[PDB]
RNA sequence: GGUUCGUUCCAUGGAAUUAACGUAAACCCUUGCUUUAUUUGUAAAUAUUAUAAAGCAGUUCACCUUUAUAUAGGAAAUGAU
């Protein structure tokens, strides 16, 4: 309540502060500080293992680690804006910096907003040709032939429709007869 | 004020009288078939005098609120109650610099 | 120095399948089913006529959008349990595929087959059959009472709970206007 | 395994750069009458000519598109919210309209175009329909006897609406639809 | 606005507001420069 | 009494129905038993359903009394069958899945199993070719929903050189400054 | 026999027959019809005015919605970034702009269409296309040989189950959590930019705007290439970066004026009027008499009578391999299309279609800022700079003398106004903008 | 310096060459004509009022006069239209 402060109280932990190679990782968690007993037996077989692999292999995958380190580098590596920047004048999210080379060339792949809206127009008169070459033919399988009225219908009603509106005049019905 | 909402239901310009006109909407719409037996009785000449005069007493003790001659449109815009169209629900000026950008559909200036 | 080396020809003809499209196939697909729920509600003698006006009653309890089978099967999970559960009133799909998504959104969340027997028979009684009240003819003037049932039925304007609203008040001033 | 050569091409693609064909109609009662809006007229004849070519398929002899007359509202507003009062200008919002109209078209037929219209509805365009049918006397007993043929026809779209064991927040049926339409419709 | 952060908040997304963050800017511009509203009274003067 | 007039079939010698029989058989001649065959074997059965329909409700008999060739502002500029969807000169189709109500972004380890998983799948179909890896970042789905591929709203794109734009243009920036 | 009330229906028959009349003057060619979407922004008809008058009003809390909808970003915690906090409040320039909703109104659905420029993907894709092959290469041997020491003996089997596979999952994860994070970031916002175009995040806006036209809403998002091709987006972001106080008004404008490529022209034939001659290419020229019965009755050519054989001379035909040749097929679960969809070359349909598209071409480009954009804080005067590239005339009409179709009575079809509002600390500005095309 | 409704057009200048806006063009109503459509409008009808979509049309042709030979103008109920 009263005057706000700002809520300082907001970050997430990482669940491994540096990294643990599998002899290390397996040996911390089986210190039995919170774990399932029955468990143990999983990562004491997992860690036997590890051990009873060769020395060389142990080696291996160190190795194995370093080089995608090494593959990630420039991912992680912060790029430094243009001297005279029109994006990242004041951009202080370091992750979307980019060279800015070439990002406004225009390729020639592309009409103006108002071309879009007859081009869109194309791509609907295509879809109405599409239902009038394959869909309106098959209406004519569930058509029924014209007969006139006899002696007896002599009432001739009149009902109103609004196509999927609801309008208070759909409700009257109008009869005439002679 | 018995007549407000505690919880604000307008989605459209607020404004201290488009609250007050908001509020008077809702109230003429709870009580016009009430409204409608007192004016029906008043207007009976068929039925005795003190019935008559009954209703027509009943009908000036309604809240003001409660009358539809104190209903006045208002521009859902500008909250303005001068120069509406009941068209638009906008005053005469919104409606045209509305009409100039094609917010207003089928709207076009005229030349003939 | 770092130079980003430019889209190989692999990566733009992969690029353009995702932009541009990809030939896909077009089924056809007519028959009266697929286009029932969009008829005309016209209650004439052709029973289609009248199974299009029995499917706008049900549209009009499931909230009133219109039916459109056609533009996907999702929908807002929470408030149709809201409406479902809290409010208990009745719930339109315009599709089995679009009930099917709603009790995967919810966790353990069922749903009715169809209507009971009495909402069924109510949507026939009036929108099919067209059962009404008769508004009786009134002779004497001053039966104010039944001269007001006579109007009142005459008139869609005049809902059941407005008829209501203006029946207790008039039997009010009847009263108080007497010995 | 051989090729052959295709003297033509299907009809159905054929008749899609010719005009739309017309039935004959052999009485000329007028069976149905729809009338199409919109505030531009380039959908407004496109979606005519797409309306006649269904109503061929169906065996419906159309007439039209009768171009009606033209519905022009007018509006002169000052061009200044304050005082400015010489200065005004004219606005218009003209409705442009087209009626085809069937004749000896079947009602069961009929309501086929009609549906179909309505599910490939072309946006920007209002359409009403009036559609007429004739019927013997004691229309009362004819409604009660098709009860039992039109339960059949809705045993399978039941499932469109389900609701919890005795609905209540619906109360009275009849007030509820008549007070829920309102509400669809905006007050009317 | 605040509908829409609800519906994604879910998802763990967020999106300023705008208009509300711009006036609780300016309030606290006033604070700053002895320029902001009394503290309400809640009784009649006396 | 008829819908049109004659003026214009009594000029070309069709005064009589004998005439106008062999004007339609020999004008508009139904495909025979050697093209319905070869038609229906290019098309699937539902096309063909349509192609079978057309030709038994639009009769000759009609083309030849009131067929007139179309010059609408509205008629398709161009002969196509519109049997498919097109890439670029048509709506974008939707024939994935809807999504998931309950799925969420992973976390490092729902992110690292499907990681592991993309990995099993390139293998078991040298390492992850180029081709693979920019499906994975374009196409691998990284929330909880089984590696869904949801339908696309955007806009199909344009040609690499729109007709008409191309050729028009040149980049006043020179990569020499 | 028939009814009476039958028969009184059929004696008003005073019909007009189609006379099927001989044209004998020369039709010159229609005019451009531009699209119906483009003059109001609201493509509707009603008969009931109730869902006609509010549309105004939700136009400004649609648009909203949708500017805040492509805003949405992950929370630091989520992505696990380190926020850095501070007082001030940074302007993001590298996110999507969205220009103003188009909605095409049926009784049954609405379209909503919105350009977007998606600036955030430039930067994203480029930055996670930097991680090398050797990452994925690398990583798939470490699942290979971990499960040689890990699932197996020292040097799919039914005795390796989920109970292990998790412990040999962690195992991975604790020795390159700083590299699966790092990746799990730039794939997360990537595809968090993906998605707001798919229907995993679109079918949620759904739900908030089909509440105020009570209809599903489908959604059209056109990417465009160049935040030049719509002003809608230039003017928002002219007006971001001119929102801090040390903007430099004028060299701002100059940088995106650069930035605007017009296509060579040459002045004398553009300002060219045009003669008007008959077009014999016209198929309404063409062909005087429309009737097939005429038509393919052996007029010119000898023995034209397939109806086919008349529209492949006058139209563009995919089915056929030579353009006036013959149709020819082939005689005697996967996707159902014809056999020779994959043969049809839409090589020059593409010319057909955009050549058929005027104002493709970006012809003209106008700036104007107006309001207090001075740096210092006192009550100084207003400011007004202007700036132009190109014309935003309409040289189908002015020039060639063509006939065009007016917007909304006065409006040029080729140009296209918006104007943004915003406000320094000192006081309020606003950016207008037109963009031509030609 | 002429000319034009007009910074319009022509010629010319020991300094000009071009751009944008206005102007002009185009657009809306209206006039004649062509095609399309025929109900809820039209007496009948072999289709002519009305309704409304698209297209064409003028200072165009004829006559007279005409500078610097470059760009034109005039005549107005008794040439055509
Ligand atoms: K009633
Ligand atoms: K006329
Ligand atoms: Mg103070
Ligand atoms: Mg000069
Ligand atoms: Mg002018
Ligand atoms: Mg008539």
């Amino acid at each position: 309540e009263g005057v706000p402060v700002p809520k300082r109280e907001d970050d997430a932990k990482l669940e491994f502060t540096r990294p643990y190679n599998p002899g290390e990782f397996l040996s911390e968690k089986l210190r039995s500080d919170d774990l399932q007993d029955w468990e143990r037996e999983r990562y004491e077989r997992a860690l036997t293992s590890w051990e009873q692999t060769p020395d060389d292999l142990k080696r291996g995958w160190s190795t194995m680690i370093r080089d995608i380190e090494q593959a990630a580098a420039p991912l992680r590596r912060v790029v430094m804006p243009r001297r005279s920047t029109f994006w990242y004048e004041e951009e202080k999210d370091t992750d979307l910096i980019t060279n800015e080379d070439g990002e406004d060339d225009f390729h020639e792949n592309d009409i103006m907003s108002l071309g879009h809206g007859k081009l869109e127009e194309h791509r609907e008169f295509r879809e109405y040709a599409r239902i009038a070459v394959w869909e309106m033919p098959l209406l004519s399988k569930y058509a029924k032939p014209f007969v006139p009225p006899t002696s007896e219908e002599v009432l001739r009603f009149r009902y109103t429709t609004y196509m999927g509106e609801f309008h208070p005049a759909d409700r009257k019905v109008v009869v005439e007869f002679c | 004020s018995m007549f407000r909402a505690k919880k604000l239901d307008l989605g459209c310009f607020t404004n201290v009288r488009v609250l007050r006109d908001h509020s008077k909407r809702k109230a003429f719409l709870e009580a016009e078939p009430e409204r409608q037996a007192l004016r029906y009785v008043i207007r009976n000449t068929t039925l005795p005098a003190r019935t008559r005069a009954v209703a027509q007493l009943q009908l000036t003790q309604m809240h003001a609120y409660t009358r539809p001659t104190q209903i006045r449109n208002r521009c859902i815009l500008g909250g303005k109650s001068r120069g509406i169209l009941r068209d638009f629900k906008m005053t005469r000026y919104n409606f045209r610099m509305n009409a100039l950008m094609g917010n207003i559909p089928g709207v076009k200036k005229a030349s003939w | 120095d770092d130079y980003d080396a430019p889209p190989t020809e692999e990566e733009k003809a992969f690029l353009r399948g995702l932009e541009q499209g990809k030939v896909t196939e077009y089924v056809p697909k007519l028959t009266p089913d697929t286009l029932l729920g969009y008829g005309p509600p016209v209650a004439t003698d052709a029973a289609l006529g009248k199974v299009e006006s029995a499917m706008r009653t049900m549209r009009i309890l499931g909230g009133g959008l219109p039916f459109n089978d056609q533009s996907g099967v999702t929908s807002d999970p929470t408030a149709i349990k809201h409406r479902y559960v809290h409010e208990k009133k009745p719930v339109f799909f315009s599709s089995v595929e679009e009930k099917e998504w709603v009790r995967e959104s919810l966790d353990k969340f069922a749903v009715s087959e169809g209507p009971e027997k009495k909402t069924k028979q109510k949507i026939l009684e009036t929108s099919v059959l067209g059962k009404y009240e008769e508004p009786k003819y009134v002779e004497s003037l001053t039966e104010t009472v039944k001269m007001v049932e006579k109007y009142q039925g005459g008139t869609f304007s005049y809902a059941p709970s407005d008829a209501d609203k203006f029946n207790k008040k008039l039997n009010q001033l009847l009263a108080a206007g007497l010995p | 395994e051989q090729e052959v050569i295709m003297s033509r091409m299907p009809r159905s693609l054929e008749a899609l750069y010719l005009q739309p064909l017309r039935r004959e109609a052999e009485y000329g009662v007028p069976s149905c009458d729809l009338q199409l809006r919109s505030y531009s007229i380039r959908n407004l004849e496109f979606f005519c000519d797409f309306a006649l070519r269904a109503a061929y398929y169906l065996g419906l002899p159309a007439f039209g598109p009768v171009p009606l007359p033209r519905m022009i509202e007018r509006w002169t507003v000052p061009k200044s919210h304050f005082i400015f009062k010489k200065s005004q200008e004219n606005f218009e919002r003209v409705t442009l309209r087209r009626l085809i109209q069937i004749k000896d078209g079947h009602p069961e037929t009929v309501q086929l175009w009609l549906a179909f219209l309505q599910k490939h509805a072309y946006y920007g365009i209002g359409m009403k329909a009036n559609v007429w049918e004739f019927s013997k006397l004691g229309v009362s007993k004819a409604m009660d006897e098709s009860k039992s043929e039109v339960e059949k026809l809705l045993e399978t779209r039941w499932e469109h609406l389900s609701h919890v064991s005795d609905m209540k927040g619906v109360g009275n049926f009849e007030d509820f639809l008549a007070k829920e339409r309102l509400r669809i419709s905006g007050g009317r | 606005i605040r509908e829409l952060q609800k519906e994604f908040g879910t998802l763990g997304l967020e999106v300023d507001d705008e208009v509300d963050d711009d006036r609780l800017e300016h309030l606290a511009a006033l604070r700053a420069r002895d320029k902001g509203a009394p503290k309400k009274k809640r009784t009649a003067p006396s | 009494r008829s819908r049109f007039k004659n003026v214009r079939a009594v000029e070309m010698g069709l005064t009589s129905d004998a005439k106008i029989e062999s004007f339609t058989k020999k004008k508009f001649a139904e495909y025979t038993e050697d093209e319905k065959a070869a038609l229906a074997h290019n098309y699937p059965a539902e096309h063909m359903e349509a192609i079978e329909a057309a030709e038994a409700a639009i009769d000759p008999k009609d083309l030849t009394i009131q067929g007139r060739l179309r010059v609408d502002p509205y008629r398709m500029p161009y002969i196509d069958d519109f049997s498919e969807i097109q890439p670029i000169i048509d709506k974008r189709a939707r024939r994935s899945a809807p999504p998931s109500h309950k799925a969420r972004f992973m976390d490092v380890d729902e992110f690292t199993q499907d990681l592991i998983n993309w990995a099993d799948e390139i293998r078991r179909g040298t390492g992850p070719t180029d081709g693979d890896i920019l499906s994975y970042i374009l196409e691998r789905s990284s929330m909880t929903d089984n590696n869904l591929q949801a339908n696309s709203s955007l806009a199909p794109a344009l040609p690499d050189k729109v007709p008409g734009v191309e050729g028009k243009y040149r980049n006043a920036i020179d990569p020499a400054d | 026999s028939a009814s009476v009330i039958f028969s009184k229906y059929i004696n008003n028959n005073n019909n007009k027959l189609i006379p099927f009349k001989i044209k004998n003057s020369d039709l010159g060619r229609t005019r451009y019809f531009p699209p119906i979407s483009k003059e109001w922004k609201n493509s509707i008809y009603v008969f009931n005015h109730n869902n006609l008058k509010n549309l105004p009003l939700f136009d400004i809390n649609i648009n909203s919605l949708i500017k805040d909808y492509f805003n949405l970003q992950f929370k630091d915690k989520i992505l696990f970034k380190k926020k850095r906090l501070s007082k001030v409040k940074v302007v993001s320039l590298n996110k999507i702009y969205a220009s103003k909703a188009e909605i095409k109104h049926t009784n049954t659905k609405a379209i909503l269409t919105v350009y977007t420029f998606n600036r955030e993907k430039i930067s994203l894709y480029k930055k996670i296309k930097k991680l090398k092959k050797s990452f994925y290469f690398v990583f798939d041997k470490i699942i290979s040989f971990s499960e040689r020491v890990i699932l197996s003996g020292v040097p799919v089997l039914p005795w390796i189950t989920e109970s292990h596979v998790n412990i040999w999952r962690k195992i991975i994860i604790a020795s390159l959590y700083k590299e699966l994070i790092l990746l799990r970031k730039y794939k997360l916002r990537l595809d968090l930019n993906k998605y707001k175009f798919e229907e995993k995040l679109l079918y949620r806006l759904n739900n908030l705007i089909m509440k105020y036209y009570n209809k599903k809403v489908e959604f059209n998002i056109v990417n465009m290439r160049s935040f030049l091709l719509n002003s809608d987006i230039l003017t928002k972001i002219l007006a971001l970066k001119l929102k801090n106080r040390n903007a430099r008004v004028i060299k701002i404008m100059d940088v995106i004026l650069n930035k605007a490529n017009l296509p060579k022209i040459n002045r004398v034939q553009e300002k060219a009027s045009l003669i008007k001659s008959v077009d014999w290419n016209l198929l309404e020229n063409k062909f005087k008499n429309l009737n097939l019965s005429f038509i393919l009755n052996d007029a010119s050519y000898a023995e034209r009578n397939n109806l086919s054989e008349l529209l492949n001379k006058l139209y563009y035909n995919v089915l056929l391999v030579s353009q006036k040749g013959v149709w020819a097929l082939r005689s005697p679960a996967q996707p159902k299309v014809s056999s020779f969809a994959k043969a049809k070359k839409y090589a020059k349909i593409y010319q057909i279609i955009f050549n058929s598209i005027n104002y493709k071409n970006m012809g003209g480009l106008r700036l104007e800022i107006k309001g207090r954009l001075t740096k210092r804080y006192r009550a100084d005067r207003s400011l007004f700079k202007v700036k132009w590239k190109g014309g935003l005339k309409n040289l189908d009409s002015s020039y060639k003398g063509l006939s065009s179709v007016n917007m909304r009575g006065y409006a040029k079809p080729n140009v296209e106004y918006s104007i943004f509002t915003s406000k320094r600390r000192i006081g309020a500005f606003a950016v207008k903008g037109w963009v031509s095309g030609k």
